[PDB]
DNA sequence: CTGGAGAATCCCGGTGCCGAGGCCGCTCAATTGGTCGTAGACAGCTCTAGCACCGCTTAAACGCACGTACGCGCTGTCCCCCGCGTTTTAACCGCCAAGGGGATTACTCCCTAGTCTCCAGGCACGTGTCAGATATATACATCCTGT
DNA sequence: ACAGGATGTATATATCTGACACGTGCCTGGAGACTAGGGAGTAATCCCCTTGGCGGTTAAAACGCGGGGGACAGCGCGTACGTGCGTTTAAGCGGTGCTAGAGCTGTCTACGACCAATTGAGCGGCCTCGGCACCGGGATTCTCCAG
């Protein structure tokens, strides 16, 4: 565990900078990682159920992008 | 004089099976029919899509179960999976 | 001694990161995070590097969109500093909660 | 004189039809061949879903002291359950109304 | 057909073209006798900016015409 | 009343062109006829067609002047107008720097273009072929449609060699000292250029930019300019009401605008984006003018 | 002496009234006139079904109610109780329609 | 012509209070009119396209429901 | 010795394949039978769309003075055009980045 | 040793037709391929949907035209329908 | 901060109305029984890629000082919106009348599926060149302090 | 507002270097010719529903006036967060080796489509009664004012 803390303060800061944020309050570093994590169990759940239905032991880029597609978040650049 | 089909009879039997002494409105009948059709279309589309993913040409109960897991969340999903497995087992036994 | 007043370096970081396209999240901790999140769904899975890269692309795009939404929300709140309340308001409006 | 025809719904102990679901899958332009268990599984899933929909609708109706299910009761039942709200968060119910809520800030103080 | 061009300092220079010419060719002829690179070149006909990919005849430019050549200036 | 304009980060040139344009009273009335009503105009076959509503480019322009006087606040945000421009030319999308004169030219012909298009599109949609649609454009492009801008800034220039008639919207004066001296520099015989139709409002530009060989440097030399000019020898008195001043060079610069707030002469108010400052006419004459706007008086 | 409620109490009362009922909040004839006028821009002299216009009415009211709920949430976020139009733009942009 | 003004101010107030709004500014009404008009342009365009695809010039409820569905606004109660 | 087989793409004057899209429609399980002009129409629409995308990407690359089109150029071309942005509003492109913009409030005052 | 199928050749031909002297990255080619597949799937699904909607059994040019009008709005639809009509007219005439 | 007035709301009782429930033809779609061609299950082989580790660089992450710009709290205002009484108007209901367009039935015939043959277009694989990345020295722009 | 200095930043030149347009050989999917079959295009018809109109009611929409509350501007203060600097640390590379399983190939068999005969279940219609809308009256409760 504890890798959720691996999503560091500078990483969140530069993500917000790309998003266009001037300054960030200190209570947001604990919220962005939570919402990001929620997105993760939303996506990898579908990914792993695709893999399980495919009788496969590994997770493929096809499965990831296609589980993304079924959530209205289509991805280009991975087939 | 075309004949139109709906799930009114089936949902009516289900309604008396759950609540023996409760009625249903005609407006609610159309709503239930629309809900059943929408869920049917969702599950069938997902099953066909998965059959396409796996280079597969047959829609069997496995991808039906996978589509149910995809659509229905959590408690609802696993209870529906249990019901489907029980129904399939009973059909095979019969 | 030379010293930039607060705000200008932030502006240059915004105009710099809005120009580049590389990955802003470190690949190894992101991989560890996704691997532990996949742990409770099923045991001892294997992941393709392309799959992990696609996951990281999707997560970063989602977070950038959410940050744009929350910046608009904070500006609507007549502020310049974003706060988590804007975050859950954006989540609520976008139907995510 | 072959045998008494037992419908597949009775074979699986279901009220929803199996043959009609199979026909809709076949003519619905999904696959050229459909497995035997797929219509049974789909019918069971639909029966279950309608079962809790009607159960929650009946509970809502009895809470309002009426003996008929109406779109208002259906809307209340759908939006009260979090799982069903997630399932049907992008569906509009005609003559359904909205759940009564008022934010605490708007309340007098 | 013959059309004149006014440069930055204001002097007038005679140019020769045909209606089938494109603005790519028009600025290319400017390269030969002016040397100003195309990417800041811009010409005005009857107060209208000339889209590069179009053709002269569509702008209804006739003989003895004059073009207005100016540069882009940056200021914030 | 004069009011400030909220800069978007680099639109000081766009802010300035709005401010001096805001002091054009004649443009106010014409836009009212533009929006309403969609009167049917009949044209004999060389066609009674109603007028389509003005397009968003002319629309957002029209409401813009109403907030100049009706709104009580002293700061106005022209976000919509520049956004309307954004789709018109992709070069304005973003925060890359642009120039005052260049913005005006698409701003000007864009006003007539919607009039050029929505009228031509009106008969085509009412009557219905692609060849016919091209023919409608072909007839109009060879025709001189009396656009509203052509009735405010539209002028006709004549060049002798052989007399050739060309319409114009602005003057780009070469720079080698008065603005009249530049006006004389425009009309030497080489080949003489003379205006026969003086536009009701005159827009004049000074070519302070020039490349010395391979060196691009801005002419910082101040030019002397009066409030009144006699244009009869160049064809007539025109009163100065709008002045654009640039502060910087070809790469880095700053645009400031001067306006005449009138319903004898009065009053000149310095505009610096959101900063509004009252200034005497003498300081205006001492400004590093870049664009001149003059009004018909006689 | 006339009897007057404090400003807001009847607002809450009729909010509760309209949140409990399910009739149609827009008038049928003006809604049909608006639908026909806006449909004239696509095909000339079309004909509409009563069920079709009722479905359009249902969708219209549902969409407007959802938008009003979102804009009320935005206004309460702004530390205020009165909705001004900027909340509408905020909601419609965060949703993604603008 | 001029039917958008048939959307009455009290109707807007009733709709907003069904949405749970206490105080409504005076500037809200015309923008609600505009938003509703935009929504109608979005929906009726697809509805009339559906009708004309069938070579019939009568707009049915089925076409309206289907145009609603294709915009992620599925509606129940009309078959 | 039957005839010089002219491809259907050349028959319709299209660069995109017609036989390939017809095969995809037939084997893609969209309908039991497909009309003759349907693959031609679909190929024409696809060719027009990709032509617009490539033209916008090329103009974007020229504006950035590179001779090769990259995902950044594709992202810029897609998003600066509001119509293509609406068409592909729910699409995320790898190595696409975001448009350079900053809200005017964040900008500092000037004099 | 499977055989892989894509639109890369046709995309390159269109690119050479529109910009005679412009290259393209391999990554950009994959993005273009994914875009082409996505648009094809959208249009085909809409056309098959229309066919089931109108109780029809065959997808013709009319259904794809309607699908283009539904999916692509405004000027894109305006130009795409013209391109499709001219292409099908040329194909019929040839 | 604690009581009456009053007004809106809700529950209850009687009444008439009609929409939901039960019953009766009947027809089409479900069922049943053989039959066959095929798609999918299964075992084995391979070799691709994920896994894991180990050692070295250094840029990124981290902790801390500060001071300044921002958020928040308080206050005044005055202007906009809510609550209400009058008056007007058109939405709504009820009913009538036309006809115009939607839904079938018959026929066909024309378009598309299917099969076989032929071969040319598309794809995997080497392959030398040119666009891009990197280093570095620039001129140049921008911000900060001082005045 | 102007000047100067520190500091990022675009740009030209060089030079490597790996991605790419081109050439080659091979294979199967596309094209062509022929044949059958059924799906929809056309036309006529039947009649259901839409449009349109008209007239009376009354409840909703407009209008208006007062007044109160809250949106907004302003001011002050305290804190927290951006900016910079010195000290880790581990992310990355690259180099190595290992093997798990993903994909391909070959057999084989259970199964789902298919056709023909049989039949009964739901659909449309046609009654019949209990849920419910409506109207009126009494109980409940919230508000609002004064004290």
């Amino acid at each position: 565990r504890d890798n959720i803390q691996g999503i560091t303060k500078p990483a969140i800061r530069r993500l917000a900078r790309r998003g266009g944020v001037k300054r960030i309050s200190g209570l947001i570093y604990e919220e962005t990682r939570g919402v990001l994590k929620v997105f993760l169990e939303n996506v990898i759940r579908d990914a792993v159920t695709y893999t399980e239905h495919a009788k496969r032991k590994t997770v493929t880029a096809m499965d990831v992008v296609y589980a993304l597609k079924r959530q209205g978040r289509t991805l280009y650049g991975f087939g | 004089r075309s004949r139109k089909e709906s799930y009114s009879v089936y949902v009516y039997k289900v309604l008396k099976q759950v609540h023996p002494d409760t009625g249903i409105s005609s407006k609610a009948m159309g709503i239930m029919n629309s809900f059943v059709n929408d869920i049917f279309e969702r599950i069938a589309g997902e099953a066909s899509r998965l059959a396409h993913y796996n280079k597969r040409s047959t829609i069997t109960s496995r991808e039906i179960q996978t589509a149910v897991r995809l659509l229905l969340p959590g408690e609802l999903a696993k209870h529906a999976v249990s019901e489907g497995t029980k129904a399939v087992t009973k059909y095979t036994s019969a | 001694p030379h010293r930039y007043r607060p705000g200008t370096v932030a502006l240059r970081e915004i105009r710099r990161y809005q120009k580049s396209t590389e990955l802003l999240i470190r690949k190894l901790p992101f991989q560890r995070l996704v691997r532990e999140i996949a742990q409770d769904f099923k045991t001892d899975l294997r992941f393709q590097s392309s799959a992990v890269m696609a996951l990281q692309e999707a997560c970063e795009a989602y977070l950038v969109g959410l940050f744009e939404d929350t910046n608009l929300c904070a500006i609507h709140a007549k502020r310049v500093t974003i706060m988590p309340k804007d975050i859950q308001l954006a989540r609520r409006i976008r139907g995510e909660r | 004189a072959r045998a008494k025809a037992k419908t597949r719904s009775s074979r699986a102990g279901l009220q929803f039809p199996v043959g009609r679901v199979h026909r809709l899958l076949r003519k619905g332009n999904y696959s050229e061949r459909v497995g035997a268990g797929a219509p049974v599984y789909l019918a069971a899933v639909l029966e279950y879903l309608t079962a809790e929909i009607l159960e929650l609708a009946g509970n809502a109706a009895r809470d309002n002291k009426k003996t008929r299910i109406i779109p208002r009761h259906l809307q209340l039942a759908i939006r009260n359950d979090e799982e069903l709200n997630k399932l049907l968060g992008r569906v509009t119910i005609a003559q359904g109304g909205v759940l009564p809520n008022i934010q605490a800030v708007l309340l007098p103080k | 057909m013959q059309i004149f061009v006014k440069t930055l300092t204001g002097k007038t220079i005679t140019l020769e073209v045909e209606p089938s010419d494109t603005i790519e060719n028009v600025k290319a002829k400017i390269q030969d006798k002016e040397g100003i690179p195309p990417d800041q070149q811009r010409l005005i006909f009857a107060g209208k900016q000339l889209e590069d990919g179009r053709t002269l005849s569509d702008y209804n430019i006739q003989k003895e015409s004059t073009l207005h050549l100016v540069l882009r200036l940056r200021g914030c | 009343t004069v009011k400030g304009l909220s800069n978007l980060g680099n639109t000081c040139f766009f802010n300035a062109v709005m401010q001096n344009l805001s002091q054009t009273p004649v443009l106010r009335e014409l836009l009212k006829e533009v929006k309403m009503s969609g009167t049917i105009v009949k044209i004999e076959p060389p066609l009674e067609i109603n007028l389509e509503p003005p397009g968003p480019l002319t629309l957002a322009m029209s409401q813009f002047l109403n907030e100049m006087q009706e709104t009580k606040k002293g700061v106005v945000t022209p976000k919509e107008l520049f956004s309307q421009v954004c789709k018109k030319a992709v070069r304005f999308k973003g925060y890359q720097q642009q120039d005052s004169q260049e913005l005006l030219r698409y701003l000007l012909d864009g006003m007539r273009a919607e009039e050029h298009q929505r009228v031509s599109k009106g008969i085509l949609k009412a009557f219905g072929d692609e060849e016919l649609k091209n023919k409608v454009k072909d007839y109009e492009k060879k025709k001189s449609m009396p656009s509203f801008v052509d009735r405010i800034f539209g002028g006709e220039l004549t060049s002798m060699i052989s007399l050739v008639h060309e319409s114009f919207l602005d003057l780009s004066l070469p720079v080698l000292c008065s603005i009249q001296h530049c006006l004389y520099q425009f009309t030497r015989n080489e080949k003489q250029m003379l205006i026969s139709l003086a536009p009701p409002v005159l827009t004049l530009h000074l070519k302070r930019f020039q490349q010395a060989g391979f060196n691009l440097r801005k002419v910082n030399k101040h030019i002397k300019f009066p409030e009144i000019l006699d244009l009869a020898p160049f064809c007539v008195l025109y009163s100065l009401y709008g002045v654009v001043e640039h502060s910087g060079t070809m790469r880095s610069g700053h645009y400031t605008a001067y306006a005449k707030a009138r319903t004898s002469k009065g009053q000149w108010f310095h505009i610096s984006d959101t900063h509004v400052q009252a200034v005497p006419t003498t300081k205006v004459l001492n400004s590093q003018a870049y664009l001149l706007f003059y009004e018909r008086i006689l």
